[PDB]
């Protein structure tokens, strides 16, 4: 099941699939952590 | 069934060895279509239909 670097050619097509919008992952004490927003 | 088990074990070791692909493939997401497309582009022909 040897696989070459073709995964990079596919995974890149998968990350590029996703107006940036993030998701709150945790919150407390006036601090909130947001996933996503790569360009913030 | 033996072929299915062998293929699944091979895929499991592939994911273990290739950490980044498994990481990308594991993030929960509302729509799985990108993940399915990623699998098909990766190993549509390498493994059997089942």
């Amino acid at each position: 099941t040897i696989s070459a670097a073709d995964i990079e050619g596919a995974i890149e097509d998968y990350v590029s699939s996703f107006e940036e919008i993030g998701t709150v992952i945790d919150a407390g004490d006036g601090i909130a952590h947001v996933e996503g927003l790569p360009s913030v | 069934l033996t072929n299915l088990a062998d293929e699944l074990a091979s895929v499991a070791k592939l994911l273990l060895s290739e950490t980044a692909l498994n990481k990308h493939l594991a993030e929960p997401t509302d729509d799985s279509a990108p993940k399915v497309r990623l699998l098909e582009r990766l190993l549509s022909d390498k493994v059997s239909a089942t």
